[PDB]
């Protein structure tokens, strides 16, 4: 965020100068990563089993 | 000098016939001789009288 300040009123003091201030932004990233598994089984076990 | 059969090369072509290319297939003996039990799983138990 920027900062405001109380200005004062002078042609010649350090105050009476309106101060400069910045605003800034940053970057956040979604990066897609892969999660996986392989589960092997015999065809005859699939055929002989009483469930899917 | 003379023109032999070798002298004319591939002006003479060799033919093809499938008239000897067949074989009658033969099924198993035991699947026609005996009862074919339709199984639904690896092991079937059959009790028998033993004494």
């Amino acid at each position: 965020l920027p900062e405001a300040d109380w200005v004062g009123e002078s042609a010649t003091d350090p105050e009476g100068v309106i101060k400069t201030s910045k605003v800034t932004w940053a970057n956040r990233t979604l990066v897609a990563e892969e999660v996986a598994v392989i589960i092997p089984v015999p065809e005859a076990v699939i055929d002989d089993a009483t469930v899917e | 000098a003379d023109i032999s059969r070798a002298e004319v090369a591939t002006l003479i072509e060799e033919g093809y016939s499938h008239s000897l290319l067949a074989a009658a297939k033969q099924g198993s003996t035991v699947l026609s001789a005996f009862q074919n039990v339709n199984m639904g799983t690896k092991t079937t138990h059959l009790p028998v009288l033993a004494t």
